[PDB]
């Protein structure tokens, strides 16, 4: 018989053993149809590092076995491709001469050379070496293809208009993971996928990936559209998508009511301040917000609006007019305070406040007349407004409700500023009308707008 | 000496991505 016997696989750099001897190796003794495994006392299994870094695989039979006459011993054991395999047929590694049959990468070698050797004869036995002529060859499985999908999406959801400018397409890139130290690969894979108006979805896939490794990807950031990057696969087969979701914007409109001025210009104050308790800083379209705060100019040559375009999603806002912009105004506002989740429009209404004209007519000597004003609530006027008798502003002051003016003959006094939807009588004291006949215009009336009111004396 | 024949295969493995069986042999004969 054949003794010392051992048989021998350099593997090459394109495949390698599995974990924890999963490889199974064993030797089988094949004769007359049955088979059977060579034992621990049999058989020996060394796996050893060559000079070269490649793995040497060996079974020693035990020295004294001898080969039964005719019978097929085989030794098998599982490889499994390497990275350098996974690589390769990703298109990431060049092969050199002697890689594979006919530098096809489909027909990787599996052997860098296998031989057995062993020893027959008793007493000084003799030692031969054959090599193995048969070269093997082994395809890797086929390298993934990754699938990416871009959703746009409205300030609102999915599917809903979207108003804000797109670039005309996004450059999307795979990054490969870098496993063993080193960077990772940030230009892996590119693609650059389109971008049409009102065609929310669209996909298109990176070709020849090399599996491996961990992937992620990079998306640009678009002006305007938040960004999310999600794996809807796995982390062997990896999928993407990419969703850009349109931000908020918050518009601010000025209304003039009973204003027949529209060159006035009006200051209106903004405080943004973030979820997280914050200073919002930044530029948002036309509007710089320094620490919460943003300033906007109202004017008819800008339609009477200011647009703070694309604020954070949650952006807390209060909407509130200069003290300066709103003398000589009833001021009201819609939609003042909010948060900005979807769109938003705050309008501040500025409603010039009625006055009160007095006219004294004389039919058929100055004259004393009470003016009696409640405010909307109903609680008698106090303060100081300006009143004007022929271009002389004096100043005319409320007690309790009541004021009193002098009048002469064709004398009208205008009343400015005062609080609107407010009721107003006139009467002449008793005193000014002796001797005359006094009726009215307007006696009595509500300040929706500016008002007159009429006292003419008749002597008699 | 006796004659002995060698021979090398290596098999994809049904059903799993990138697994391979390797077979060396050899067998003696009078
Ligand atoms: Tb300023
Ligand atoms: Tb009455």
């Amino acid at each position: 018989g054949i003794h010392h016997v051992s048989i021998k696989d350099v593997l090459s750099k394109y495949v390698q053993l599995l974990p924890n001897g999963s490889s199974e190796f064993r030797v089988v003794k094949e004769k007359d149809g049955s088979s059977e495994i060579l034992t621990e006392n049999q058989v020996t299994f060394d796996t050893k590092t060559t000079s070269e870094g490649l793995v040497e695989v060996t079974a020693k039979f035990s020295p004294n076995y001898s080969l039964e006459d005719g019978a097929r011993y085989v030794l098998k054991f599982t490889v499994t491709s390497s990275q350098e395999a996974l690589d390769a047929i990703a298109g990431d590694k060049k092969l050199e001469a002697g890689d594979a049959e006919g530098s096809d990468v489909n027909k990787l070698y599996s052997n860098k050379g296998a031989s057995v050797t062993y020893s027959y004869g008793i007493g000084n036995s003799q030692t031969k070496t054959k090599e193995y002529s048969d070269n093997p060859t082994f395809k890797p499985s086929d390298p993934l293809t990754v699938p990416v999908e871009v959703e746009w999406q409205g300030v609102t959801g999915a599917r809903t208009v979207i108003t804000a400018d797109q670039p005309s397409n996004v450059e999307l890139k795979l990054v490969q993971k870098n496993k063993n130290g080193g960077s990772d690969n940030q230009d892996y894979r590119k693609t650059n996928v389109n971008v049409s108006k009102n065609v929310s979805n669209e996909t298109r896939n990176f070709e020849k990936v090399a599996k491996g490794y961990q992937y992620d990807l990079i998306a640009p950031d678009v002006p305007a559209f938040t960004k999310e990057i999600k794996n809807v696969g796995t982390e062997s087969n990896p999928s993407f998508k990419v969703i850009y979701k349109q931000l908020p914007s918050l518009t601010i409109k000025k209304v003039l009511e009973a204003e027949n001025n529209l060159n006035k210009e009006f200051r209106i104050k903004v405080k943004l301040t973030s979820p997280d308790s914050k200073p919002l800083n930044g530029t948002f379209g036309e509007i710089t917000v320094v620490n919460g705060e943003a300033e906007i100019r109202v004017e008819k040559r800008k339609r009477w609006r200011g647009i703070l375009s694309y604020l954070p999603r949650g952006t807390h806002y209060k909407v509130e007019e200069e003290a300066a912009s709103t003398n000589g105004y009833h001021v009201t506002y819609e939609n003042q305070e909010g948060d900005l989740n979807k769109d938003e429009t705050s309008t501040v209404t500025n409603h010039k406040l009625p006055s009160l004209s007095v006219t004294k007519k004389v039919t058929g000597k100055s004259f004393k007349i009470t003016i009696n004003i409640r405010d909307a609530q109903n609680s008698p006027l106090n303060g100081t407004y300006t009143a004007t008798v022929n271009n002389k502003r004096t100043p005319l002051q409320f007690t309790n409700g009541r004021a009193s003016i002098d009048l002469n003959k064709d004398q009208t006094i205008k009343i400015d500023g005062l609080p609107l939807d407010s009721h107003y009588t006139v009467e002449e004291e008793t005193n000014s009308s002796r001797g005359y006949q006094v009726s009215y215009e307007n006696q009595e009336g509500k300040l929706d707008g500016d008002k007159s009111a009429t006292v003419t004396n008749n002597k008699n | 000496e006796p004659q002995t024949t060698l021979h090398k295969t290596i098999t994809p493995i049904s059903g799993q991505d990138d697994k391979y069986e390797l077979s060396l042999d050899i067998t003696s004969k009078l």
